[PDB]
């Protein structure tokens, strides 16, 4: 976490206070932390059938779309996307 | 530097390829009478001629 | 001639099948060849 | 914790999609994967091909691995120049495979076969075929051309 | 997970398309329509209604016919069954041995599942009189025969080994040679001094033929 002691201005690193405690304390020099600790680092197409998504939508309309997957003898997958909110969708 | 290279490939090649021939059983074979295949390219003709 | 397999003749059909293949191949095709490019010649005065 | 795999396989360094033929489109794979990215699906398996043939032998072995090395030797000696013709080839492939497993040129490969102690001490050896034979009492023959 | 699962069932499926196909070109008797179904058939068959497919129930026997138990005088029908857990081990192991044992025949085959360890290589080869396979579920999925180089491979019985030999007058072994253990080898499950004929075709004349014996 990267922290340091005022005064000796080492390092801060986590010891395992008695009982149920979780501290830190530097080095070889007297101190105790409290706190909450915290660090972070970084269209033509049309169908027709019932569109699942719903808000007000319950749409209609519909988009599809054909390309074959995986093997041979394994079914067709299709695409479908809705008017209203464009949401894709996928199923075989 | 390529003059120094050209020698090393072409003589370990040799050295195993080294002995071999065609019989008149037209079976091309080695030296321990071992027979590597029964005809030369499939065929038996020779790209010299 | 023909060899089917070991120590027997083929007959009549395996000659355009073929699953047995002994050698020579090289031979018969070689005549083939040959004799259909002469028939391509002659196929061709037959148009002229 | 930011480094474990979450998906895919522990091989590939990277791969490409690249335009294949006239119009056409398929990809290409750099890895030691081979049959796991074949098993892989949603591709065709049926044809494909592999470099480095020793690992070509670990999965189809001898044959289609003859087959394979002497369709690459070709294929890169027929870009520079001239021509090697394609008898001079075949044999060279065959030599190598037709013991049943890939090896050879090289003087931890070249023991395979050749049981003549003189002309693998010739080509490259000193001491050890010398104290080797002696040792199991090898006998041989005089043979060879060398 | 129903989309993983789905690739898992597929997988098996032409996995079973695999090991099916495979026992005919021995000479064993089926159909093509044995080894040709869709997805319709096998979900019903070996999968449940539940929607998880089955292990145990997948095991089948086959015979050969006509000419196979006439070129090969010695062979009759086997017995094939699958596996249940990833850990190998003796466990199911037995009473297969005890299958094999009353009911006799030839070679008990059996896919795997994940993992192989020593302990089922207790005794994998002994049933004098015959032996068992060993193929992993993985490994298979399409038959390397018919990929792409691979050309095909004729066995022959031990008439046409003596005669090869009375061609070219030679003495035994010599010839090219084939590994056993070889993903091709173990395939067709050549014994000891087993030559198998092999048409290749690469061009110059075309279609040319290689013996090659397997050690
Ligand atoms: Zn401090």
């Amino acid at each position: 976490m990267l922290s340091f002691c005022p005064s000796c201005n080492n390092m801060l690193l986590i010891t395992s206070g008695d009982s149920g405690v979780y501290t830190l304390a530097c080095r070889s020099c007297p101190y105790e932390f409290p706190i909450e600790g915290i660090e972070i680092y970084d269209n033509v197409d049309q169908t027709k059938t019932q569109c699942p998504n719903y808000d007000t939508c319950g749409g209609e309309s519909a988009y599809f779309f054909q390309l074959q997957i995986r093997s041979a003898d394994e079914p067709m997958t299709t695409f479908y996307k809705c008017v209203n909110c464009g949401h894709r969708w996928k199923e075989n | 530097v390529k003059t120094a290279e050209t020698g090393y490939m072409s003589r370990r090649l040799m050295k195993s390829l080294e002995d071999l021939s065609c019989q008149y059983d037209n079976t091309v074979r080695t030296s321990a009478n071992g027979i590597v295949q029964f005809t030369y390219g499939g065929d038996g003709l020779d790209p010299l001629e | 001639v023909r060899y089917d397999n070991s120590g027997c003749l083929v007959k009549r059909e395996d000659l355009n099948k073929a699953e047995y293949v002994d050698q020579y191949d090289a031979e018969r095709d070689f005549y083939h060849s040959l004799r259909e490019y002469i028939n391509g010649k002659a196929t061709a005065l037959a148009n002229l | 914790l930011p480094d474990v795999v979450v998906k895919g396989l522990p091989d590939i360094s990277r791969a490409v999609i690249n335009i294949r033929d006239d119009g056409k489109r398929e990809l290409l794979v750099e890895g030691y994967g081979l049959r796991d990215v074949m098993c892989t699906d949603g591709v065709i398996g049926s044809r494909t091909t592999t470099n480095h043939v020793l690992e070509v032998f670990s999965v189809l072995g001898i044959e289609a691995a003859r087959y394979s090395i002497i369709r690459e030797i070709n294929y890169t000696m027929s870009n520079h120049g001239m021509s090697v013709d394609p008898r001079h080839i075949q044999l060279l492939g065959d030599v190598m495979t037709y013991k049943g497993e890939v090896l050879g040129i090289t003087r931890f490969g070249l023991s395979k076969m050749r049981d003549s102690v003189l002309q693998l001490a010739s080509f490259e050896k000193t001491t050890d075929h010398l104290f080797d034979a002696a040792f199991y009492m090898k006998k041989d023959a005089v043979e060879g051309v060398s | 997970m129903d989309q993983e699962n789905e690739r898992n069932i597929s997988r098996l499926w032409r996995a079973f398309r695999t090991v099916k196909e495979m026992v005919k070109d021995r000479g064993y008797f089926i159909t093509q329509e044995e080894v040709e179904l869709p997805l319709e058939d096998f979900k019903a068959k070996y999968c449940d209604s539940m929607g998880r497919p089955q292990r145990k129930m997948m095991s089948f026997q086959a015979n050969p016919t006509e000419e196979s138990i006439s070129k090969f005088p010695d062979m009759g029908s086997l017995w094939v069954e699958f596996c249940d857990e990833p850990s190998v081990g003796v466990k199911t192991m037995k009473t297969f041995v005890i299958h094999i044992q009353e009911k006799n025949f030839q070679t008990g085959i059996f896919v795997y599942q994940n993992n192989i360890t020593p302990s089922a290589m207790k005794l994998v080869p002994s049933i004098p009189p015959a032996t068992i396979e060993t193929f992993n579920e993985a490994a298979l999925v399409v038959n390397i025969t018919h990929h792409e180089l691979v050309p095909k491979h004729i066995r022959l019985s031990s008439d046409e080994k003596r005669e090869l030999l009375k061609r070219y007058r030679l003495k035994e072994s010599q010839l090219p040679r084939i590994q056993r253990a070889d993903p091709v080898a173990l395939y067709l499950g050549l014994k000891r001094g087993e030559v198998v004929k092999i048409i290749r075709k690469s061009e110059t004349s075309g279609r040319y033929a290689s013996y090659r014996i397997c050690m």
